């Protein structure tokens, strides 16, 4: 190939730019590569399945921690009713007083904006009740991300 | 020399052709095989160039068009006429003009229609209208229905009379081309006769009519009793009376003490409390000093005589150093070409029409029209918009002549040729200039929106903030307003109200001018228009430029003018024509306009508009927060976009509610137009293929073979329809806004 | 070699590409497949720069040359510069 | 505290590396 | 004279690959100490709101 | 092509001849060492006057270190460039005909090496000219005005 | 093949001022082109990217960029003024190379001694679907 990208021959000579631009969007296509069969079609189909789903994970287990870091769900429990969720801490260089000062809701000690996502009412049917719970399920999480 | 020299009888007034279509294109007339012969037919009718090979030819067609044009103009006039004789209220309206909503327009009772016959005051029912035409037949002394309907007319005598004037001029005496090719004696004429004449039989009307049944009606009188315009004519005793200088016949003028005249001929400037508007002298000194001035100037150009230049005569000795040989055979090119003369007149118009736009506001001429604020918005807006169009079409037929009838072998110049031949430089530079003014004045909106929603006033750009001040306007300003002190002593006043000195006017309660500061927010949206225009100019001047040949396709115009592309090839040619130019263009020029109108209405309806108390504290239609809300694009939804569109969106169920209709319909085509700029024509002939065969099925596939339009047509209703949707949508938001809160 | 070209026998030989081939691609050749004798050829695909305005000609049933796509080169996209 | 830490360099300097690594990459020639 | 002194006290920043190491790993610590250590004064987040917030509608949730 | 009074005249080929860019008489690194010295002392001024810090004691500081911060970023900038556009042994791409036609020696400021050079000179000397506009900013600084 | 090239040699260029349509760093790196034709009387003549100029007496001499705009110049010659001419290209190592002719007489007409590159004796249905091609390197017009 002699340069990117390594799937496609007949784009490495190409000296206009649009080389780049679909050295981007023909990546994942396979049928389209140089020199391309059917079994190692299936690996390949293979492999991008693993990382999709070590990607989910990795999200998933994100989410999690990152409630049990700066979330509201232990004091949550108490009140569901007259105390916002919390979604993570704000840290943005950015901001004038007034702006740390309309964004420290529902009970924290900065800038924080409200979760959204319902991810409270999932973790609280299911019945659990510490951040303990959600460091383990995160540290799990993250380990079958690896795997 | 010059004669009046014609032929006769070219073509009968035969109807053997009005049933055979497209007898001018040879393919055309042949049939319609597919339905795409009937969209061409009307694409093509007033292709003249096209039609014939001589000038001749098409130079009569062109001048028979011109009196089917006025044609159409007398009729509209002689309806507008007619309608505010038969339909109106005006008398009524005359009686007191305050606060009495001008009407022209009724409605049949049939379909629940009659909620439109709103309350309009004074014992009428009628739709309110903004045109305007009232305080012009308040400046004439109308002030009878009778003079309408005689008016109205003559008016339609007129229009039939150009009518056959044109028929008799195309068919019968057909003129030739050593009349047409004479400029010297149109140029002539034209300045010394049309135009001065014009102003100078105007000024007549309007210091032996008007001027004294203006004055009398400032005095307060009901117009029954006013003395009729001739009996201020016949009877000198009456304007004896008013003016004793006029008392003097003819004396005073020919024996060159003309101070006499003072009176009624006067330079005061300002404008008249009694009604706002302007002095009626001061605009009858104007009328005849432009008179004079244009009868002056047209004695230039020899024409039979041996006295006077020619328009050869003045061209080729201009040759500077840098350019060469300057000027040399230019006559000839604009002598040759119509083209050339429509695209150089449609400029000029285009900007005398947007010159006349600006100096209509700041100057309010006729009487009680700083004061109908719907009136004086519609104006200026439609005066606007009909420049822009008029520049956009002369860009377009520049294109054309460039692609056309251009040739260095016999049409040749060294003029334009150097300036085609650094083309390169020309758009380079102008594009990175249009890139520098969009980033300096519309990243300072974004810059100023962000830094409010964070909490960071303190860093804005204002004037509570950092500071950017627009000295120069307000320089200009101070100049105005202590130029009548020495330079002018003449005057009494500045040129106008609007300068940053003085008093303010107001009548009936309301005020129609007063001085006009600028605010950093004026800065912001002075750069705004600058970098919109620039980029208008440069999309088509790049498209003239480009019209020949360019860099990408060698033989450019060889393909033609109008064309649609030159295939997906080199890595795709889409939108190469000088067509399209203006196609891409014309968005850019309605962006400029909207983006002007929206500040005009705000900077008006808050800074000068408005009503104004006993004492005389004054509290603007919108509160004056255009310094303050103008900065922040948030600010132009909240502020002024959202709140102003109250008006027009509860108006269901009162007599506006017409105003509310629009406001959908206006979106609706808006949306629509989409649907063909976007798609291409492929996908929905292979529809439309389907459908053939679904008809076809059952014995019902019609000859007339159907085709999507084309993919230049398919532009073109795009655009067109877009262009319908943004228009409406701004026509009908003004309207409701300003005549439901004014 | 960047873009492609291809002839079909419903050639009927009436020579419109040739006279409409902007880069000098095209050209005729003698056949016995037509009352004119002469087929189409393309040996300068090179230069071919790809506007279809040569098949864009071609008055037969459907087509009879065909200007198939492929990769790209710095002659085949017109390229000044 | 952390997030001083970690928020400024996932913003600027892993991008910048990033991105000068990927350029690097795409304009290499063998 | 003077271009004795511009050799030898930018000796070591010719190597170009060098180059891109120390620049990038001393970019990358600068940043994150001054970031780490910013004082409050010059930085309204390094500080809390320090002021009693407001409750959204409907109570507090 | 057109050569107008702008693209060629005696005084405009005389004054871009002679500023570091062109002037082939000098060693590559101390013409960059020159332009970055150059871009040192002018980048502090805006980025000082008009930070987000102006109003603060700290502002000449502030406004320095950015300028340092910018200088080392288009110092990288560079190098990236030159690693990406120069190979480390092949011949230069230099102009090596002047305007009368005497054939120049390939400049070896067109060089990978020259190159990298010219890089280190430029972050070296747009370092000394932020640091020298601010010891000459906020310790001797009646003259000016900020 | 009796119908040998000519060898571009070194006549003079048409007058023209010199503008912004010229050759950039491509001509000077890649490649070019040059138009060379006998004129029969001094004409004006518009030049593909700008303007117009005036040829001389005798052959002529013009340079391009790409083959494109010369031959659009080089149909214009021979529809406007009935004059034959050839075009040349150029590599910046020295070499020089005859493209348009081949022969000598147009590629509008037939003249045996072309082979026939790129030939398929079938009718453009008969092209099969890309399944019955897949994982391969052939493809269907071929
Ligand atoms: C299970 C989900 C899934 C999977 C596995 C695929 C897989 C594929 N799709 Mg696909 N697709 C999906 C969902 C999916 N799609 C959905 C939901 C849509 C509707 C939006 C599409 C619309 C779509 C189109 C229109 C096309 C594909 C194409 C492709 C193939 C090449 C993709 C590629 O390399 O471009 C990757 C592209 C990028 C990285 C650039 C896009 C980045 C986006 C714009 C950012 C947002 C590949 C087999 C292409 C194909 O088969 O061509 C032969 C093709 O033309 N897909
Ligand atoms: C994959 C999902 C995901 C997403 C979108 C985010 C998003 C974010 N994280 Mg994060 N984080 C995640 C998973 C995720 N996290 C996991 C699984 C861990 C455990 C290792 C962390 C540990 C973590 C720390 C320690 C910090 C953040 C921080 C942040 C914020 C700034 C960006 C940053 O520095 O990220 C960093 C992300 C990584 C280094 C990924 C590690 C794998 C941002 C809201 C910062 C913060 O507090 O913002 C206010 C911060 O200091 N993250
Ligand atoms: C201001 C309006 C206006 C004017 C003055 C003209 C003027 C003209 N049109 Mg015309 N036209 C217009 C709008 C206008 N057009 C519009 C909007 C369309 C639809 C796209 C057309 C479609 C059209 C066609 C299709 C044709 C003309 C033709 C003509 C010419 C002869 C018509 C004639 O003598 O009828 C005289 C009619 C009367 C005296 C009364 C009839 C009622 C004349 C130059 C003809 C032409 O130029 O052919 C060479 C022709 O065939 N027109
Ligand atoms: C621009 C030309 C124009 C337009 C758009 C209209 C439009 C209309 N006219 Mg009208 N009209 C016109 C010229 C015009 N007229 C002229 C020149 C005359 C004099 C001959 C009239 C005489 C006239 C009468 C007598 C009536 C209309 C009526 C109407 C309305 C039905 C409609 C709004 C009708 C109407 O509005 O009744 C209230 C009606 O009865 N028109
Ligand atoms: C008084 C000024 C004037 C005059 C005499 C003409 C005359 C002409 N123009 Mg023109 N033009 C003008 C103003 C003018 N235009 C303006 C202001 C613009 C900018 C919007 C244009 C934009 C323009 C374009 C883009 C084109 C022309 C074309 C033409 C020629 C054919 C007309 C045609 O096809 O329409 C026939 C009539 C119609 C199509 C009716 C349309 C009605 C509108 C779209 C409906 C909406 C109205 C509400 C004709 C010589 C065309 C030409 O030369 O073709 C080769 C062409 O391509 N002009
Ligand atoms: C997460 C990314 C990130 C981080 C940590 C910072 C960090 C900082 N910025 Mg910054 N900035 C960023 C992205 C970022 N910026 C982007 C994307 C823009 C463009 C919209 C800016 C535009 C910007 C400006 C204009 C300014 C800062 C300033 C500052 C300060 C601090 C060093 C200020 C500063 O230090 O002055 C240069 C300042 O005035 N930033
Ligand atoms: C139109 C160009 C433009 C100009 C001349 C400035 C000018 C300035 N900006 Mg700025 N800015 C702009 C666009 C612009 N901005 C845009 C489009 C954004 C959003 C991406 C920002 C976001 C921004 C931030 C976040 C900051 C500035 C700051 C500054 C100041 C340093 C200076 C007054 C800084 C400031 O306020 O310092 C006074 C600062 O912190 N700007
Ligand atoms: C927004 C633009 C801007 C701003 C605010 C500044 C601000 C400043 N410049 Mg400056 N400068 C700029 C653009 C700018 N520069 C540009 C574009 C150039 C051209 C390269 C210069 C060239 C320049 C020189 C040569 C000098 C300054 C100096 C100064 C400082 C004192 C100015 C004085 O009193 O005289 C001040 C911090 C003076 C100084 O001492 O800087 C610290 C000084 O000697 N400037
Ligand atoms: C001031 O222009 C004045 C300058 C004077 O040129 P000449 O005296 O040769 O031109 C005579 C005029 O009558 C135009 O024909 O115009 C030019 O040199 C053309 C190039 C303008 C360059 C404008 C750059 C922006
Ligand atoms: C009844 C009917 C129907 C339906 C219909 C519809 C549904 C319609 C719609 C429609 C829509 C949904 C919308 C619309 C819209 C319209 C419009 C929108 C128009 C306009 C017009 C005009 C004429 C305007 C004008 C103007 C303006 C205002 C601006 C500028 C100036 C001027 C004056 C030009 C059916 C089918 C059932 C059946 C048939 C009949
Ligand atoms: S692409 Fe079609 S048109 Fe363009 S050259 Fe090759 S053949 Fe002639
Ligand atoms: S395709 Fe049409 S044009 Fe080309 S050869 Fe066959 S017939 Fe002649």
């Amino acid at each position: 190939e002699l340069r990117f990208p390594r799937f496609s021959q007949g784009l490495a000579q190409d000296p206009t730019t649009r080389r780049i631009w679909f050295g981007i969007a023909t990546a994942h296509d396979f049928e389209s590569h140089d020199d391309i069969t059917e079994e190692r079609l299936y690996q390949n189909i293979f492999a991008s399945h693993f990382g999709q789903l070590a990607i989910i994970f990795l999200w998933t287990s994100g989410n999690l921690f990152h409630v049990a870091w700066q979330g509201n769900f232990e004091s949550w429990i108490q009140d569901p009713l007259h105390v916002r969720p919390i979604a993570h801490a704000i840290w943005d260089p950015h901001f004038g007083q007034p702006a740390v000062e309309a964004f420290t809701r529902g009970g924290a000690a900065g800038p924080v904006n409200i979760a959204y996502s319902g991810v409270y009412q999932w973790w609280y049917t299911i019945g659990l009740r510490t951040n303990e719970d959600l460091y383990t399920g995160a540290l799990f999480l993250l380990f079958l991300s690896t795997l | 020399e010059v004669k009046i020299v014609v032929d006769r009888d070219p073509v009968k007034t035969s109807f053997e052709e009005w049933a055979r279509p497209g007898h001018f294109s040879r393919t055309l007339a042949k049939g319609p095989d597919t339905t795409t012969w009937i969209w061409n037919l009307h694409a093509d009718a007033h292709d003249f160039d096209s039609h014939t090979g001589d000038l001749e030819e098409i130079s009569r067609k062109v001048f028979s068009a011109h009196f089917g044009q006025l044609s159409i103009i007398f009729l509209w006039l002689s309806g507008m006429y007619f309608h505010g004789a038969r339909f109106s209220n005006y008398e009524a309206w005359l009686s007191d003009p305050t606060h009495i909503g001008p009407s022209a327009q009724v409605v049949w009772p049939i379909v629940g229609q009659e909620i439109l016959n709103g309350d309009v005051g004074g014992g009428f029912r009628g739709i309110q209208i903004t045109s305007g035409f009232f305080q012009l037949w308040r400046a004439s002394g109308i002030t009878s229905e009778l003079q309408l309907y005689c008016t109205a007319i003559g008016a339609l005598v007129f229009a039939a009379l150009m009518l056959f004037a044109g028929w008799f001029h195309y068919h019968k005496a057909a003129p030739k081309l050593a009349w047409f090719q004479d400029v010297e004696s149109m140029l002539n004429h034209h300045l010394a006769g049309l135009l001065g004449l014009g102003s100078l039989s105007w000024a007549g009307h309007q210091i032996h009519v008007s001027l004294p049944i203006n004055q009398f009606l400032d005095a307060g009188v009901d117009p029954k009793e006013i003395p009729l315009p001739h009996e201020f004519i016949l009877n000198r005793d009456l304007l004896a009376q008013l003016y004793p200088s006029f008392a003097e016949g003819a004396t005073p003028f020919f024996t060159l003490n003309w101070s006499k005249y003072a009176e009624f001929l006067t330079f005061r400037g300002g404008l008249d409390p009694v009604t706002g508007g302007l002095w009626l002298t001061d605009i009858a000194h104007h009328h005849l000093a432009i008179a004079i001035l244009f009868l002056i100037a047209g004695h230039m150009y020899r024409t039979n005589w041996g006295i006077g230049h020619g328009l050869k005569d003045i061209l080729e000795a201009h040759k500077g150093p840098f350019t060469g040989q300057g000027h040399k055979g230019l006559y000839e090119i604009l002598t040759t070409s119509w083209h050339a003369q429509l695209s150089l007149n449609l400029a000029m118009l285009g900007s005398t029409t947007i010159v006349v736009a600006h100096h209509m506001y700041s100057m309010p001429p006729y009487p009680y029209l700083a004061t109908d604020y719907g009136t004086q918005l519609s104006l200026f807006t439609h005066h606007m918009w009909i420049g822009g169009f008029l520049i956009v079409g002369a860009a377009a037929h520049a294109a054309i002549f460039m692609v056309r009838d251009y040739d260095p072998t016999t049409r040749y110049n060294d003029l334009l040729d150097r300036v085609l031949r650094h083309r390169d430089a020309i758009i380079s530079h102008l594009n990175w200039v249009c890139i520098f003014l969009g980033f300096h004045s519309f990243g300072l909106y974004i810059h100023n929106d962000t830094m409010s929603a964070l909490g960071r006033p303190q860093d804005m750009f204002s004037d509570t903030a950092i500071q950017l001040q627009p000295i120069f306007a307000q320089w200009v300003q101070n100049i105005h307003a202590t130029a009548p002190g020495v330079t002018a002593p003449g005057a009494t006043t500045s040129t106008s109200l609007t300068w940053g000195g003085g008093e303010l006017v107001a009548v009936g309660g309301k005020v129609a001018l007063l001085p006009i500061p600028l605010g950093t927010a004026d800065f912001l949206v002075h750069h705004i228009h600058a970098f919109t225009i620039h980029v208008t100019v440069l999309i088509l001047l790049k498209g003239v430029l480009f019209a020949r040949s360019s860099r990408l396709i060698p033989d450019k115009a060889n393909l033609g003018f109008r064309f649609p592309c030159d295939g997906p090839g080199r890595g795709g040619t889409c939108q190469v024509s000088a067509w399209d130019h203006v196609f891409l263009g014309l968005f850019w020029m309605y962006n400029a306009i909207s983006v002007v109108i929206f500040h005009f209405s705000w900077k008006m309806q808050s800074d000068v508009w408005g009503t104004i108390s006993d004492q005389g504290v004054v509290t603007h239609i919108t509160g004056g927060n255009f310094a303050q809300s103008s900065i922040t694009i948030n600010g132009w939804l909240r502020d002024f976009l959202w709140a102003q569109a109250s008006q027009v969106i509860q108006s269901y169920g009162s007599s506006l509610s017409a105003y509310g209709l629009f406001f959908l319909g206006a979106h609706f085509v808006w949306a629509f137009s989409l649907m063909f700029l976007f798609s291409g024509r492929g996908y929905w002939q292979e529809l439309i293929e389907s459908i053939v065969w679904a008809h076809n099925k059952l014995k019902v596939a019609p000859a007339t073979q159907p085709r999507a339009l084309s993919i230049i047509q398919g532009r073109a209703v795009g655009v067109t329809h877009y262009l319908l949707g943004g228009i409406a949508t701004t026509w009908a938001f003004f309207l409701a806004r300003i005549i439901a809160v004014g | 070699m960047s873009h492609s070209v291809k002839i079909y026998d419903t050639c009927i030989g009436c020579t419109q590409c040739v006279r409409a081939c902007p880069t000098d691609v095209l050209e005729m050749i003698p056949w016995d497949g037509c009352k004119a004798k002469q087929i189409a050829s393309a040996p300068r695909t090179e230069d071919c720069v790809g506007c279809k305005r040569c098949e864009s000609a071609c008055p037969t049933d459907f087509l009879s040359v065909r200007v198939y796509l492929g990769p790209e080169t710095t002659r085949s996209m017109a390229l000044s510069y | 505290n952390l997030p001083s830490i970690f928020v400024p360099l996932v913003g600027l300097v892993f991008p910048a590396i990033a991105m000068t690594s990927l350029f690097l990459y795409v304009q290499k020639k063998k | 004279l003077q271009s004795k002194f511009f050799n030898t006290f930018a000796a070591p920043f010719t190597k170009r690959g060098l180059l891109l190491k120390f620049l990038l790993i001393g970019g990358g610590s600068l940043v994150a100490y001054v970031s780490a250590s910013a004082s409050p004064d010059l930085l309204p987040i390094k500080k809390g709101p320090q002021l009693p917030p407001t409750p959204g509608p409907r109570g507090k949730i | 092509s057109l050569e107008t009074p702008v693209t060629s005249s005696p005084l405009v080929a005389w004054y871009l001849s002679n500023l570091p860019a062109y002037r082939t008489a000098v060693s590559p690194l101390l013409r960059g060492i020159e332009v970055g010295l150059a871009h040192g002392y002018l980048l502090v001024g805006p980025f000082a006057l008009t930070g987000p810090l102006r109003n603060t004691p700290v502002h000449g500081q502030a406004g320095t270190l950015g300028a340092i911060g910018l200088v080392s970023i288009l110092s990288v900038c560079l190098t990236m460039y030159g690693v990406a556009s120069f190979n480390e042994g092949e011949p230069s791409t230099a102009p090596v005909l002047t305007l009368t036609g005497r054939k120049k020696e390939a400049d070896k400021l067109q060089t990978a090496e020259g190159w990298s050079q010219f890089t280190g000179g430029f972050f070296f000397g747009g370092v000394s000219g932020a640091v020298w506009a601010y010891f000459l900013l906020y310790v001797l600084d009646l003259p000016y005005f900020f | 093949g009796f119908v040998p090239p000519q060898l571009d040699p070194s006549t003079p260029s048409p007058i023209f001022g010199g503008s912004t349509g010229g050759l950039l760093r491509k001509a000077q790196v890649e490649e070019f082109y040059v138009i060379t034709w006998t004129s029969p009387k001094e004409q004006v003549f518009e030049m593909p990217t700008g303007g117009a100029a005036i040829m001389r007496e005798g052959p002529n001499l013009l340079k391009l960029a790409r083959k494109e705009q010369c031959l659009a110049l080089g149909n214009r010659l021979r529809s406007k003024y009935k004059i034959a001419y050839q075009f040349y290209r150029v590599f910046p190592n020295g070499e020089v190379q005859y493209l348009h002719p081949k022969d000598g007489v147009y590629p509008e007409k037939v003249n045996a001694g072309r082979q026939g590159v790129g030939q398929n004796f079938r009718s453009i249905g008969k092209n099969v679907s890309p399944i019955e091609v897949k994982f391969t390197g052939k493809n269907s017009f071929d």
